[PDB]
């Protein structure tokens, strides 16, 4: 309340004539900025918001409450001066201009200006423009804590300075860092933004010195001995610069203290955690008394919608034939009515984010293990969406161009064969002409199919990106549930996507799968999907596996690129890192549960491109970076819980076998070893989604290449039509497969349903054997053991003969 | 007439283009170049639509648009990692004959950077790798030309040496790094320097491994 009075007085000082409405407005603004700032959930936020007006109206009647309080309450001195209240849109335009200037200055990554981000920027700016204006941020990782703090510090001229933590980060290094920052702040009168994360705050040794620095205004005893004398010598120079000649050591020392208090703002960024925050309060009271609290957690639906809208400007997604569905599935209440395709797709993306929130909450309620979901995952998902959309559209356009070139070549060859007919040979020429015309009709049909795929591409890409980016940590059953929910939502919005889309086929091709199978990769569907995830990633993947097949597979895959092994526990970890980041080779890393926060710059992908050299800052040492560097983090323990900061910087690849994954594996093995015809029909059904199409395209490309060598010699026997008869029979086969796909899926479903109980029994038996360890330490069994029994049952069984 | 006026405006724009293309590439500032390009954009957009519909104006506008979209190509090229071996190599690939001392932005702007983006990016990545290796060599040179033994008195009878662990870790790190230098095919540059550093580091390793044993045995027997 004394800070309330201080803020009101500061607001009132430049102004000389105010109606009661302005005074009540300033009072309400300070109430918003002091009380509701530290609130966490939404219910108490609305409670405080309504009780402010309740109190204001009850204690101040006869005043127009419309002007006295406006719902978008905002105060700043950026527009004009004297802390005049400003409207949302004018300050939005100003911050857009200043953030553009920032873009040209640093941090080229774009930012999206919703209401929450602008409110946080205003709050941080208000806190900075205050003596001893220390600040603490509590909000989910990736909500925009460090980014906004840096932006506001730069806009104020406050030079940012953050400490990089690593292993064996002794207290002496932190003391030296404080000595440096104090010298830069107080002695040279350079304002410093001192931004600390939670990784280096975990140790309580630094927290006591930080406590004293926050409370007293400066820690006693950080400078002692010769360094104390150097501080005195430089403080004499500082006092000389200010024309405040002082000689006695204590006098200039307290002047240095005043300079530090006036020219040092500390910003803390803590990941919200009730027990962690309670521990922080236990070890230090200054983080809640001398430090003002700002809370902002998950982005609101409006923020997510606007971020998606701005990040989805570049790709086309204009579909003029799109019709607004009746009962549009809407998670954003301000969605335009009627919406076009782009609004629908961005709303669908927001729905995907929200439904993964819901799925994680439901799984937590069930009692399972949950990984935190952050807006960084949303940004990675939108990046995956853009990348996959661009790649698939480019591939389809190239294929269409190739088809057009082939059609023109065929036209030229028909004209040439007509000219050669102008002059039993004539019968063969007529047969060739008829065959070429039939092939032309096949070309037109393939063009129609290409247009259909161009229609489908948007929804197919959305689902593919949503699966590859968000999911991965959950089991096969949960992944299928999420994919089905997303498909159902897209069906509600009439977004064109293939109903029988297969994730494995759409996001790869034949040769990549063959290469993976060449290495130690089982043909399990979960393994294929997670290999898909391993191939495409923006954040460096985190691999969990109780079996260890992952390490061998990824070692074999990158063996040609001199990949090497390193764990966290060894003392060679840092040097192996530096080697990997400087010489440009992949570095598989194991035992991630003992995570080293030194990887934070690596995972963040925050590089500095200055002076003809890219630099990545590992600890206190600047290291050059090589573009051909991919890092993979691995662990054997599957039930370990990760801090959400790491959870928001890596994508999860899960290899733990579950009651649904093992059931599917056993069922597939039963189909393969018991009904080979059903298995091969299922494989043909799976390969129909492009692989047959790709083989047909390659074969017709070979036909075009052979036809390029014509020179009149194409009429050697006047029947080169044997190759095109091969193409025609292949096309007839694939057309028959497409036509009868319904009976094929029906019979596959029936056979799979018939064979399901054996797979369920296999899963139950294996999990009982795994759980036999609790009865006695002796009863230990592996998955390979159960597979050995499984093979001894399926094959080399005398009874089945 | 209108054609004469648009021809005069085109001549003025071409003269400005020539004028700032006369700036040598050594003295060209990428940020100021981008600002000048944006200023020309504003000047061209100030022309009336009747003058803007002319084919020559559209050609110059799209040429400048190519210039801005390759401005980031120029920024990457305007580094210090290019050295001159990479520049000579890209001379050889692009089959263009220029003078390093007389190099200006005009000739490189005549060469289609957009058509040769793959080659330019490959050369840039090669330059970054070679600069990284040379920077590590500079770092190891500065840390081994400044490293000092942590001498300390011992019973006022001698001045022994401590800090064996940190020195051993440093030497092991450097020798592992120099052994890893043999891969990463960018190693085909600066070979004799790497071999000399590896040899001297192995000499340091052997000498100090013998030295620590001598020291411990001597102090034990002295006691
Ligand atoms: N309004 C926004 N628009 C676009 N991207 C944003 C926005 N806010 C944050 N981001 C992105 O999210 C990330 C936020 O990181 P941040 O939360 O500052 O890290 P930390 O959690 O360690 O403080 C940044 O990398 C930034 O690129």
């Amino acid at each position: 309340m004394t800070r309330w009075v201080r803020g009101i007085f500061e607001a009132l000082r430049p102004l000389e004539t105010l109606p009661v409405e302005g005074l009540i407005r300033i009072w309400a603004h300070e109430a918003l900025r002091l009380f509701q700032d530290r609130l966490v959930e939404d219910e108490e936020r609305r409670w405080t918001d309504e009780n402010i007006d309740t109190v204001a109206l009850k204690h101040f009647p006869n005043i127009d409450r419309e002007k006295a309080m406006s719902r978008p309450i905002l105060y700043s001195n950026w527009l004009s001066k004297d802390y005049i209240p400003v409207d949302q849109e004018e300050l939005r335009d100003y911050v857009k201009a200043r953030l553009k200037v920032f873009y040209e200055e640093e941090l080229d990554v774009p930012l999206v200006l919703f209401n929450e981000v602008l409110d946080h920027v205003l709050r941080i700016d208000r806190i900075f423009r205050q003596p001893q204006g220390h600040l603490l941020l509590i909000g989910v990782s990736g909500a925009g804590k460090t980014t906004l703090s840096r932006f506001v510090a730069w806009m104020n001229g406050l030079s940012v300075y953050q400490i990089k933590v690593h292993r064996k980060y002794t207290g002496e290094d932190f003391d030296e860092d404080l000595r440096t920052v104090l010298r830069r702040s107080g002695c040279k009168n350079e304002k410093i933004a001192f931004i600390m994360d939670e990784s280096n705050v975990l140790d309580s040794g630094f927290l006591e010195r930080m406590n004293t620095l926050l409370a007293n205004g400066e820690v006693p005893g950080l400078f002692e001995g010769d360094e104390y004398a150097t501080l005195m010598t430089q403080c004499k120079e500082g006092a000389q610069k200010e024309g405040l000649m002082l000689d006695s050591h204590e006098e200039l020392y307290k002047w240095f203290t005043s300079q530090v208090i006036r020219n040092l703002h500390v910003v803390f960024t803590m990941n919200p955690s009730s027990e962690g925050l309670k521990d922080r309060a236990a070890t230090s009271p200054a983080l809640f008394n001398r430090c003002v609290l700002n809370w902002f957690g998950d982005w609101s639906t409006e923020a997510l919608y606007q971020v998606g809208k701005e990040f989805t400007s570049k790709m086309d997604l204009e579909k003029p034939n799109y019709i607004v569905p009746d009962y549009m599935p809407v998670v954003y209440d301000k969605l335009p009515q009627p919406p076009s395709h782009r609004e629908a797709i961005v709303n669908s993306c927001v729905f995907v984010h929200q439904t993964l929130h819901q799925a994680n909450a439901r799984l937590a309620k069930r009692g399972g293990r949950t990984m935190a979901i952050t807006p960084r995952h949303y940004l990675d998902f939108i990046n995956h969406y853009a990348n996959l959309f661009h790649e698939k559209r480019s591939e389809l356009e190239e294929q269409q161009m190739h088809l057009n070139v082939g059609l023109r070549k065929i036209k030229e060859t028909v004209d040439q064969v007509e000219e050669l007919r102008r002059d039993a040979k004539v019968n063969r020429s007529t047969a060739l002409l008829k065959s070429l015309s039939a092939e032309r009709e096949r070309w037109e049909k393939t063009s129609e199919t290409f247009k259909n795929q161009m229609s489908t591409i948007a929804g197919d890409c959305l689902l593919s990106a949503a699966f590859i980016a968000y999911a991965g940590y959950f089991d096969q059953q949960m992944r299928q549930n999420l994919f089905t929910t997303w498909s159902h939502h897209l069906q509600q919005a009439n977004i064109q996507f293939r109903t029988d889309i297969a994730r494995t086929e759409y996001l790869s091709n034949a040769d990549e799968r063959l290469r993976w199978q060449a290495s130690s990769l089982p043909a399990d569907d979960l393994c294929t999907e997670n290999a898909i995830m391993l191939k495409r990633f923006n954040r460096y993947p985190l691999i969990i596996d109780p079996s260890g097949q992952a390490t061998e597979f990824i070692m074999n895959e990158y063996k040609d690129r001199k990949i090497t092994r390193t764990s966290f526990l060894d003392d060679a970890f840092r040097k192996n890192l530096e080697s990997a980041l400087r010489f440009g080779n992949p570095l598989l890393v194991q035992d991630v549960e003992s995570y080293d926060p030194v990887l934070n710059p690596v995972l963040n992908r925050e590089v500095r491109r200055t002076g003809g050299r890219v630099l990545i800052t590992l600890g206190d040492q600047d290291i050059d970076l090589s573009p051909s560097f991919v890092i993979f983090l691995s662990t054997r323990d599957p039930t370990v819980e990760f801090p959400p900061d790491l959870c928001s910087r890596v994508t999860f690849v899960n290899f733990t076998v579950t009651r649904s994954s093992l059931q599917s594996q056993c069922l597939n093995e039963v189909l393969k070893a018991e009904r080979p015809d059903v298995d091969e029909k299922r494989s043909d059904l799976l390969k129909l989604q492009g692989e047959f199409q790709l083989r047909l395209r390659q074969l017709e490309k070979s036909l075009l290449q052979a036809l390029n060598e014509v020179k009149g010699r194409i009429l050697d026997d006047d029947t080169i039509i044997t190759t095109l008869e091969n193409l025609k029979r292949e096309a007839a086969e694939v057309t028959r497969k497409v036509e009868e796909t319904d009976i094929v899926m029906q019979e596959v479903e029936t056979v799979s349903q018939q064979y399901l109980p054996l797979s369920t029994a296999c899963s139950s038996i294996y999990f009982t054997m795994e759980s036999l360890k609790q009865i006695h330490f002796l009863y230990q069994y592996s998955l390979q053991f159960f597979l050995d029994i499984y093979h001894n049952v399926l094959y080399e069984n005398p009874n089945l003969k | 007439q209108d054609l004469k006026g648009v021809w005069s405006e085109l001549s003025k724009v071409w003269e400005q283009i020539d004028q700032m293309k006369e700036q040598p590439w050594v003295s060209v500032q990428p940020r100021k170049l981008r600002q000048n390009l944006d200023a020309l954009l504003n000047q061209l957009k100030s022309f009336p639509a009747r003058l803007r519909q002319y084919a020559s104006y559209e050609f110059v506008q799209r040429l400048l648009k190519g210039y801005m979209k390759i401005n980031m190509l120029v920024i990457e090229l305007k580094s210090e990692a290019l050295k001159d071996r990479h520049w000579k190599q890209l001379m050889k690939r692009l089959h263009v004959n220029w003078v390093v001392s007389e190099l200006t932005l005009g000739q490189i702007w005549d060469v289609d950077l957009q058509k040769n983006e793959a080659i330019v990016k490959d050369v840039l990545l090669v330059a970054q790798g070679e600069m990284a290796l040379e920077e590590f060599l500079k770092q190891i040179r500065e840390v081994w030309n400044t490293y000092e033994l942590d001498l300390v008195n011992y019973q006022n009878k001698c001045r022994l040496i401590r800090g064996w662990d940190d020195l051993f870790n440093k030497v092991k790190e450097h020798i592992n790094s120099v052994s890893a230098m043999k891969l990463s095919p960018y190693y085909k540059v600066f070979e004799e320097d790497a071999l000399s550093w590896e040899d001297k580091l192995n000499r340091i390793m052997a000498l100090f491994d013998v030295w620590i044993d001598v020291q411990r045995r001597w102090v034990y027997l002295e006691g």
